[PDB]
């Protein structure tokens, strides 16, 4: 597959961080 | 009877309960050392996306990197013998 | 023979199933002695669960590969090949025992419509009027056609709609 | 007598005190926590709570973590670095609690003491008096789990 | 805000008026109607949505419908 | 001032009143306009605070109609008697106990239903019996079948006299108020009259009867030579042989030397290592020392004489700091309301049921109840469930005299009072408190599921990973093992098996051995005690906010029992305090349900089955504590696993389990139309059938509606439950009386 | 002649509860009581708990208005005695809410002009096309 290092890369930027920072923006503007 | 309608502050009761008046209990040998530490980060989106942007990126550094993986799929994992099916 | 049964007084299946059932049941009868009334009890269900098999292999009723009486609903399988008894005689005895009692309903709530109250004359039921409803319900079939022809059986227009 | 009462005076109002509301101890402690006191930088308070809650925090993770046991000292630091991001997360909640609540233009909302004097306002309430105790909660929070591992690995 | 409103049929029992918890419904003298008497909704602000209203009225299809609106702090009904 | 005081010739016994339904409220009595008419009958025929105002008018038919329930009660105990007359096998059962299962019901042999007729012993056929009546007629001495005919008739005497009561206590001679309004008199004979005289009239029992019995058989005697039981009390020489101090007579007993008794009247403990139940010997030594202790306990509130204490003293004496007036208003509240005294009723003697399930349990006092597991899980669960109904029965009255008969004039500042005032601060700390259970009683199988799930059993939650074990409830175990040597120096031995004693067998099976607590085990009490405050937040917000809450300061007047009051505020959909007890019955079910699969489980994990010699191998082989730690095992070891006996059963003696088992379920399922469903729709569905039958002039003059809000959703609980309960029921019987 | 100020009218005795004010009346609106008395007795306090009225005059700090009208129909069905209410928020002016024409609205006066009502039949309502994409909160609008 030769690609092997990508899923622990991608998976906690797409599981958590994507996750974090659409935590945080879509909060901001829930009030403004 | 209470009224003073005239403050109609005192008519909700309120009154902060525990906040003191005392001014800085704190020592000045401790305080001018971190008085001009916090400032450093003292602003909004800035910083904050500092710690979502450049803070949250030890997942993505240290889950790939450092080799202290405990049966992770991702590097030791299925280094025994792998399952077979009944059919196949 | 009909859609590939046969009929079960020559069926094989359904021989076992039938003596099976008495080694099971006299195995268990064993174990009382003839002093018993269980010993009699068993005994008269194991004779008359044999009738039943003298009957089902006789009355002709189809079974399939398992050994299971099975029916046939189209009159024309029924009726032409001989067993309508299944459906096609008892959907008729059924429709006179329901609508009986369907046409029965009908004309006792005609007989104590007209009052100062039918109300508490449908919770209260006064038997003698519910008995000559009873009697007169009897050839409803007859009775409902002419309601039916007379145009006494609907209601008609002035029914209650929404819109 | 009767030692239970509405708090002070008006009955209508919500709460009535009690032992643990106004008391000699209860009035004097909660009022002596780095929290409540009108008198001190809110910078300086950051720096005092999330200081502490960092230490308290490892302790979890570096004694019952996923992984705990390594023979060179990993289990605890697994625990260190993980109890450093509860440090690193909630500075986004904290300062993000800020943005939300506290308008730059809209003055102190908070109330006037307890009995009949108008004492000046929280000195914590807008952004500017809120995100210096961010920052400062995240200046302590770092050292907590920070003389936590060094708490683990020497005293 | 809710929404209230008032039609002909109205007998002008006062019945509504009496049920209102935020009394809303204000009798308003009138001319047609056979006691000679009209409900009607000056506040729409302080209807809960309760429609005690409509229970109470005695006209067979009714003279009060309250049409829900939104929803503020008071109608609602925050003691929060 | 304590006197009689009845009335006469007060209502007039015709059936005038039987041909005018509704006849009682005044709503009712107006005949049906439509179909609700007839539901809103029985829903008002015993609630008697809508019929009436006054208390003699309501007492007279609460008291008269007591005489009902013990009228229908006596009834059912003389028919249980009776099959065990006829019917039974017992006296088969009665020689050879150890072998023979207990049965009465026979089935009538028509429509291929008599294979229902198991073959059991003594050369019979019927249904298996869990009840446990053979093992308490072995109990009370009774032997052949004419003592059970004696009782049938007797009881079925008896209960005829109970109606006429009941009928002479209404229209004919009826007390007044202020007869009923004497407590202390009530209270003086009900404690030292029924139950320090009932316990000695049966300490009475046990010593010239069981006692003298139940040393015959056990000696190996069967019911052929068995004296009768008049030979027992008219022969001392009789007597004198079994227990060689009624050749003492009654001069012990004066002489004031008891010890002289030691042999028929003992101080013992444990299980009787041949019958397996609690030694006989002392149970009588129970009854008589309780009886005594009643009668005194009886004579302390004062009557006519001045002696003894008053209530209203008693109550306005106590005056705490805290709590300002103290109780000055508790006592005019339970003398002027019944539904007040009711909810103090319900609440203890609901309880006390679950407690005795509990007690007959741990220490069967009844000879042979060990052989036969059927009957002790059976009479686990029941008492259980009856005690689960009658604490919702407290929550339930507490809200109805909240609503109604609560009155703020009498109670000011008052312990009821100061309540309802805080109540906000009650609730919400006992919202709390659930919360903080939930995830950590329940979420910790969570843990203990996903961690499995992973394969890494070095961490779930159980014996050889994480401890966490019952370090209080197996330290009380070691001071009861502990006991009789200081802390209970007179006995000999400790009160029951479950403590650290040893194994007791019988007929191959095992009595009651010692049960060991481990993490399974901690796990689950925390469960429970999660599902009982659960349980109790709903009961207590339904009496707190009962009156008003703070989003409807009306609440009152809108009556106990009403849907919501608006859509509007959001709406507030089943607000209640009628609804809070709707609400409070799943979560009795769910808690009391739970507590049974603890139960049964646990008992056949680390008690029951076979003495095997070598191995005692139990039923499930002991796999508990290793097998449920987490949800895994409750599917597989315990519903998948223990249901194998149920399904596999046509054509066999319990299949009347298997058709009932799924019974239970379709009922259950059902339900959940009432409770998924809304009004407004079943209305305009109505609508069009009306049409269908309109079109045919066949409509009805009693309009059809569809059933009430709130009827809707008792008919929804009505099945969630019965259909829910069935189902463990049929669950149970299948299982044991298969195994077991 | 309708409208009323503030006066004194002093409180009546209760011994505090959970049932009362909240952070609301910081930054929201919340209202006041003043009926009179003539006995002295005690009355079922909206909020939980009960509560001495005084000898006279009295002013009470209730929530809601919905809490509001709930002590006049107690005090109007059972002691019999009128009640008037306000509307009081922090920022200084008080309003006069409940019978602003003086009288109660149960029972007809004149000068009130009345409004949202409908000169149709229900039936005579507009159905919801021809009020479409223009729109209308809904068909009794139009
Ligand atoms: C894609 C989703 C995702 C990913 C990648 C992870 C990843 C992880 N989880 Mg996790 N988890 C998730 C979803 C996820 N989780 C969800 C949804 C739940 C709730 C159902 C949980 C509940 C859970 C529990 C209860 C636990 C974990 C644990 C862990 C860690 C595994 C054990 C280990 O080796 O730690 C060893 C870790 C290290 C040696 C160092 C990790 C520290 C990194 C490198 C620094 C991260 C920097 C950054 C500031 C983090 C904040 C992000 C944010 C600011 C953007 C690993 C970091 C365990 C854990 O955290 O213990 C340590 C643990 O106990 N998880
Ligand atoms: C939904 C309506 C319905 C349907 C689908 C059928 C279907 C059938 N009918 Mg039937 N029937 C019905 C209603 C119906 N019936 C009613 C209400 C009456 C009034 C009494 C009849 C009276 C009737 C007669 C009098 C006859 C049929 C026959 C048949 C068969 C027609 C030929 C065919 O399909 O292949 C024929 C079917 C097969 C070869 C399969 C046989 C299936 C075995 C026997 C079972 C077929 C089985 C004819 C028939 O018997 O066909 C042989 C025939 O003579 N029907
Ligand atoms: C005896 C009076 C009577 C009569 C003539 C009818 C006639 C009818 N009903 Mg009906 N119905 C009745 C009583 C009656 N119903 C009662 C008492 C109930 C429930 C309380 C219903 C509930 C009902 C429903 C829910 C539906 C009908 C439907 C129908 C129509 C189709 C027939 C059918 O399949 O029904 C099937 C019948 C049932 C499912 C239940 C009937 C149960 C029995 C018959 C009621 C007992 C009768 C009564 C005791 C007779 C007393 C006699 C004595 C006083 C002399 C038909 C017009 C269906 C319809 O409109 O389709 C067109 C339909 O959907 N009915
Ligand atoms: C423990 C069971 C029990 C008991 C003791 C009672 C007792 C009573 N019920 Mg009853 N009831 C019960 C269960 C019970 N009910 C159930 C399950 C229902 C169905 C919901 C009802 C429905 C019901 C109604 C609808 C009415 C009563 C009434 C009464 C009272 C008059 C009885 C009477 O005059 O009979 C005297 C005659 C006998 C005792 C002989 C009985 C013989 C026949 C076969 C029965 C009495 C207090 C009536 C009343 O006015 O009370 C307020 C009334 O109207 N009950
Ligand atoms: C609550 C207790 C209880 C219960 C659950 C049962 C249950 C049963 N008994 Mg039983 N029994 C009881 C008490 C009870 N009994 C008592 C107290 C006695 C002593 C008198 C008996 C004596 C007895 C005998 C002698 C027999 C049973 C039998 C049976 C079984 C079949 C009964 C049957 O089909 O009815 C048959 C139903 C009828 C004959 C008529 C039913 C409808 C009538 C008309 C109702 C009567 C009107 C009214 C409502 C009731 C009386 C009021 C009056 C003023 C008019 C069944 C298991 C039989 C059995 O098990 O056979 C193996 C059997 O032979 N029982
Ligand atoms: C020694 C005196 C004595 C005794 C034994 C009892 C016994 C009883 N009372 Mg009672 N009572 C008494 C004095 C006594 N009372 C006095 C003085 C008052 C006046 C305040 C009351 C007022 C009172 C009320 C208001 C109520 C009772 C109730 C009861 C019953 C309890 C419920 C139960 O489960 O019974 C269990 C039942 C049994 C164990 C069966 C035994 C029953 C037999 C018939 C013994 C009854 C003896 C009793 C004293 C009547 C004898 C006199 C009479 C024959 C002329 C029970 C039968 C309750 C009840 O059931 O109401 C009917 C109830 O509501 N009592
Ligand atoms: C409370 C119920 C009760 C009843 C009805 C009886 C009844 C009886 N007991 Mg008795 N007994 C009881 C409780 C009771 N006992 C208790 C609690 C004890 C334990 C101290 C005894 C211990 C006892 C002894 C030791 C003897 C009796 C005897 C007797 C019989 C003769 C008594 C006599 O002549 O009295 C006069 C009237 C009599 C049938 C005597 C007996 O059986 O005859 C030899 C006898 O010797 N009893
Ligand atoms: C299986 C179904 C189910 C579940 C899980 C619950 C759960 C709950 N009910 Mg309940 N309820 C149910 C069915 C259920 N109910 C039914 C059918 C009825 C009808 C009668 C009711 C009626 C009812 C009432 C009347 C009351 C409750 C209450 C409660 C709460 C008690 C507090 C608690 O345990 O929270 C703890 C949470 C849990 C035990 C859930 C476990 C989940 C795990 C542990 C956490 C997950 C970790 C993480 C967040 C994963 C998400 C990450 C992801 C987003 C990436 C809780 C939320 C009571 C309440 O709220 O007061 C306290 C209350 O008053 N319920
Ligand atoms: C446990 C606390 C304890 O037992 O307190 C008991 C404490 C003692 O009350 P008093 O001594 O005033 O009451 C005694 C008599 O008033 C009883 O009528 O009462 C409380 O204040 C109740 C506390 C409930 C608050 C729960 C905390
Ligand atoms: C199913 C359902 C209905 C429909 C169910 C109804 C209308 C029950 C009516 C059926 C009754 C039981 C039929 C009664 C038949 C008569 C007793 C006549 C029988 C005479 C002899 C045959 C015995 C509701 O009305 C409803 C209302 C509110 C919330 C939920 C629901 C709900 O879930
Ligand atoms: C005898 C068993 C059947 C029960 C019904 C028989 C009586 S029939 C009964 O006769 C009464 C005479 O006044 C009428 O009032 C009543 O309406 C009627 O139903
Ligand atoms: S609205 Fe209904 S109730 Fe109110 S007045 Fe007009 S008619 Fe009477
Ligand atoms: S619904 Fe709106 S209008 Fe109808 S009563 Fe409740 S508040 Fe007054």
């Amino acid at each position: 597959m030769n690609a092997a290092y990508l899923p622990s890369i991608f998976v906690p930027l797409v599981g958590l961080v994507f996750p974090a920072i659409a935590m945080a923006s879509a909060f901001l503007y829930i009030e403004k | 009877r209470y009224f003073d309608l005239d403050d109609l502050e005192n008519t909700l009761g309120s009154w902060d309960m525990y906040g003191q008046e005392d001014q800085k209990r704190y020592p000045g040998l401790q305080n001018e050392f971190f008085e001009r530490a916090g400032e450093s980060l003292t602003r909004r989106e800035a910083i904050r996306s500092v710690l979502f942007l450049g803070g949250g990126g030890a997942l993505l550094a240290w889950g790939a990197k450092g080799a202290s993986d405990v049966t992770l799929p991702i590097t030791v994992g299925p280094q025994k013998g792998g399952e077979k099916g009944p059919k196949g | 023979d009909i859609a590939g049964l046969t009929p079960c007084s020559e069926s094989k299946a359904f021989k076992r199933r039938e003596n099976k059932e008495v080694k099971s049941l006299q195995k268990r009868m064993a174990k009382y002695e003839e002093g018993s009334a269980p010993a009699l009890a068993l005994q008269a269900t194991a004779e008359r669960t044999q009738k039943r098999f003298e009957f089902y292999g006789k009355s002709g009723l189809l079974c399939g590969n398992d050994g299971l009486p099975h029916l046939i609903a189209d009159p024309g399988l029924a009726f032409r090949y001989g067993h309508a008894g299944d459906i096609m005689i008892p959907t008729v005895l059924f429709i006179y025992m329901a609508g009986y009692t369907g046409y029965a309903g009908r004309e006792y709530l005609l007989a104590t419509r007209g009052e100062k109250k039918p109300t508490q004359k449908e919770i209260i039921i006064d038997v003698p009027l519910a008995l000559k409803c009873v009697a007169g319900s009897a050839g409803w079939p007859l009775r409902a056609f002419n309601d039916l022809r007379s145009g006494s059986l609907l209601e008609k227009e002035e029914n209650i709609t929404v819109s | 007598k009767q030692v239970i009462q509405p708090i002070n005076g008006d009955p209508f109002i919500g709460m009535l005190e009690t032992p643990v509301t106004s008391a000699p101890i209860v009035a004097g402690f909660l009022s002596n926590l780095p929290a409540y006191r009108t008198g001190v930088s809110p910078l300086l308070r950051g720096v005092e709570i999330g200081l502490t809650h960092g230490f308290l925090v490892a302790g979890p993770f570096i004694k019952l973590g996923p992984l705990r046991d390594a023979a060179g000292g990993a289990a605890e630091t697994a625990g260190c670095l993980s109890g450093a991001l509860l440090v690193i997360i909630l500075t986004a909640c904290l300062t993000i609690y800020g943005q939300a609540t506290f308008e730059d233009d809209e003055p102190q909302i908070g109330v006037k003491t307890l009995s009949g004097r108008d004492i000046a306002r929280d000195p914590l309430q807008s952004a500017e008096g809120w995100n210096e105790f961010t920052s400062g909660w995240l200046v302590g929070g770092l050292s907590g789990v920070a003389w936590a591992y060094l708490c683990t690995q020497f005293l | 805000s809710h929404n209230v409103k008032i039609y002909d049929t109205c007998i002008g029992c006062t019945q509504c008026v009496r049920a209102c918890p935020t009394d809303v419904l204000e009798m308003v003298p009138w001319d047609g109607c056979k006691a000679k008497q009209i409900a009607s909704a000056p506040r729409t602000e302080d209807c809960v949505g309760c429609k005690r209203c409509e229970t109470a009225c005695p006209t067979d299809f009714l003279s009060v419908r309250v049409y829900l609106g939104a929803e503020t702090t008071r109608s609602m009904g925050l003691a929060y | 001032k304590v006197k009689v005081i009845v009335d006469r010739n007060t209502t007039d016994t015709s059936f005038e009143k039987w041909a005018k339904p509704g006849h009682f409220s005044r709503t009712l009595a107006k005949g049906p306009t439509t179909t609700t008419w007839i539901w809103n009958l029985h829903a008002d025929a015993h609630d008697f605070d809508s019929h009436t105002s006054d208390l003699e008018d309501i007492s007279r038919k609460v008291f008269s109609a007591h005489f009902g329930q013990l009228g229908i009660i006596l009834i059912w105990l003389s028919g249980m008697y009776f099959h065990g007359a006829r019917f039974s096998n017992y006296e088969a059962w009665l020689s050879d106990p150890t072998h023979i299962k207990p049965s009465a019901q026979v089935v009538w042999p028509i429509v291929g239903q008599e294979i229902l007729n198991g073959d059991v012993g003594g050369g019979f056929q019927g249904i298996q019996i869990t009840s446990g009546f053979f093992q308490l007629w072995r109990a009370s001495g009774i032997t052949s079948e004419l003592e059970l005919y004696s009782t049938a008739l007797g009881g079925l005497l008896l209960a005829s006299a109970m109606f006429f009561a009941g009928w002479f206590h209404y229209h004919k001679a009826a007390p007044k108020l202020e007869w009923f309004q004497n407590v202390e008199s009530m209270m003086n004979h009900h404690l030292a009259g029924l139950l320090g005289l009932g316990s000695l009239g049966w300490a009475g029992h046990q010593i010239h009867l069981s006692i003298p019995i139940n040393k015959l058989l056990d000696a190996g005697v069967d019911p052929k030579e068995i004296p009768l039981p008049h030979e027992f009390l008219l022969n001392r020489e009789l007597m004198a042989g079994l227990y060689p101090s009624f050749s003492a007579g009654l001069k012990p007993f004066f002489t004031l030397n008891w010890s002289e008794y030691s042999d028929f009247l003992t101080f013992k403990g444990g299980l009787n290592p041949i019958n397996g139940g609690l030694w006989l010997t002392d149970i009588a030594h129970h009854h008589l020392a309780i009886a005594v202790l009643f009668i005194i306990a009886g004579h302390m509130y004062r009557t006519n004489w001045g002696i003894g204490h008053s209530m209203k003293e008693i109550l306005e004496s106590h005056k705490g700091p805290f709590t300002g007036a103290g109780h000055q208003g508790l006592y005019e509240i339970l003398t002027n309301s019944w539904h007040a005294q009711l909810a103090i009723n319900l609440a203890l003697f609901g309880s006390l049921s679950i407690i005795v399930a509990h007690h007959m349990y741990a220490m069967p006092p009844y000879p042979y109840l060990a052989t036969d597991y059927g009957t002790q899980l059976s009479l686990f669960t029941h008492h259980t469930w009856i005690g689960g109904f009658c604490i919702v029965g407290a929550g339930a009255h507490a809200a109805i005299f909240m609503v109604r008969d609560y009155d703020p004039t009498n109670n000011y500042n008052n312990l009821l009072d100061r309540v309802i005032r805080h109540r906000d601060a009650i609730i919400s700390h006992l919202n709390w408190v659930c919360i903080f259970l939930g995830f950590h009683s329940f979420g910790l199988y969570i843990h203990n599921d996903t961690m499995s799930a992973l394969g890494r059993p070095q961490d779930m939650f159980s014996d050889t990973t994480i401890q966490l074990q019952p370090i209080f409830a197996q330290w009380i175990q070691s001071i009861h093992y502990a006991a009789p040597q200081l802390t209970a120096p007179t006995a000999s031995a400790a009160t029951s098996l479950t403590w650290g004693g040893d194994i007791v067998s019988v007929g191959g099976k095992v009595a009651m051995m010692p049960i060991s607590l481990g993490t399974s085990d901690f796990m689950v009490h925390h469960i429970h005690a999660f599902t009982i405050h659960v349980t109790a937040l709903i009961l207590l917000k339904g009496v707190l906010y009962s009156r008003s809450s703070r989003l409807i300061p009306d609440k009152a007047n809108l009556g106990f029992r009403f849907p919501c009051d608006g859509p509007g505020r959001g709406g507030t959909c089943q607000v209640s305090a009628w609804d809070h007890v709707f609400l409070g019955l799943f979560w009795m079910y769910n808690s009391l349900s739970i507590v049974i699969f603890h139960f049964s489980w646990k008992m056949q994990s680390d008690v029951w089955g076979t003495v095997s010699e070598s191995g005692v191998s139990h039923i499930t082989g002991g796999n508990f504590a290793n097998s449920a730690n987490a949800i895994n095992g409750w599917l597989r070891d315990f519903l998948w696993a223990q249901s194998s006996q149920v399904i596999q059963s046509y054509g066999s003696a319990l299949s009347a389990y298997g058709l009932v088992f799924l019974g239970a379920h379709f009922v259950w399922a059902f339900s959940l139309m009432f409770l998924f469903s809304g009004r407004g729709y079943w209305q305009e569905l109505i609508e069009s059938i009306l049409w269908a039958h309109n079109k045919l002039k066949v409509a009805p003059a009693i309009q059809p509606r569809a059933l009430s809000i709130t009827q809707g959703r008792a008919v929804g609980v009505a099945h969630y439950i019965f259909g829910g309960i069935v189902t463990t029921w049929s669950f149970f019987l299948a299982r044991i009386i298969a195994v077991g | 002649t309708p409208p009323q100020l503030d006066p004194n009218t002093p409180s009546p005795i209760f011994g505090g509860s959970t049932g009362g004010l909240l952070r609301k009346a910081q930054v929201e609106e919340f209202y006041v009581i003043t009926w009179e008395a003539k006995k002295e007795q005690i009355f079922e306090m909206p909020t939980g708990g009960a509560a001495i009225m005084r000898k006279g005059p009295n002013l009470l700090k209730l929530a809601r208005k919905e809490q509001c009208l709930a002590l006049t129909t107690q005090l109007r069905t059972k002691f019999k005695t009128d009640a008037c209410f306000y509307r009081v928020f922090p920022s200084g002016e008080v309003q006069y809410l409940h019978p602003k024409d003086g009288v109660y609205p149960e029972k007809v006066n004149a000068g009130r002009e009345g409004a949202n009502q409908n000169m149709r039949s229900i039936g005579e309502n507009v159905n919801p096309i021809k009020v479409k994409f223009t729109g209308k909160i809904g068909p009794f609008d139009v």
